[PDB]
């Protein structure tokens, strides 16, 4: 149950990621623009649903309050294998056991925002052990650990 | 849960990015 200041602070900056005008609220518009630049595409409706899993007063947005409530219930219920297990699979689009070093260093350039192309080069460079040009879910645990 | 889910994979790759800075 315990949440120190810094567990707190590195949820503010998945919040922030979201919340990318700084106005303390993630809203529709904001969550579809970091989706659809990952590849995915819901509707607004799909956005609008999405929103109210998390948006605990029912205005519409998430504020921090609602997203460190989510995130720290997730990270509580969830044993730390199995939420590695299921990022991989949330980056695996194909389901086919790997994430390919392209679609990896897309990911990693649009969700570190100011990570320069050296650094996700080695940051790949490191991720793929065997060299084979994709990052399977053996080499996904040892980024994570 | 798919919601959730996402949400804390992007926690996760963020907190990937502190890890490997660490190393
Ligand atoms: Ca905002
Ligand atoms: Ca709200
Ligand atoms: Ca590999």
């Amino acid at each position: 149950d315990q949440l120190t200041e810094e567990q707190i602070a590195e949820f503010k900056e998945a919040f922030s990621l979201f919340d990318k005008d700084g106005d303390g609220t993630i809203t529709t518009k904001e969550l579809g623009t970091v989706m659809r630049s990952l590849g995915q595409n819901p509707t607004e409706a799909e956005l609008q649903d999405m929103i109210n899993e998390v948006d605990a007063d029912g205005n519409g947005t998430i504020d921090f309050p609602e997203f460190l409530t989510m995130m720290a219930r997730k990270m509580k219920d969830t044993d730390s294998e199995e939420e590695i297990r299921e990022a991989f699979r949330v980056f695996d689009k194909v389901g086919n056991g790997y994430i390919s070093a392209a679609e990896l260093r897309h990911v990693m350039t649009n969700l570190g925002e100011k990570l320069t192309d050296e650094e996700v080069d080695e940051m790949i460079r490191e991720a793929d052990i065997d060299g084979d040009g994709q990052v399977n879910y053996e080499e996904f645990v040892q980024m994570m650990t | 849960e798919v919601t959730v889910g996402k949400f804390y994979a992007t926690f996760l790759i963020q907190e990937y990015f502190r890890k490997f800075k660490k190393r």
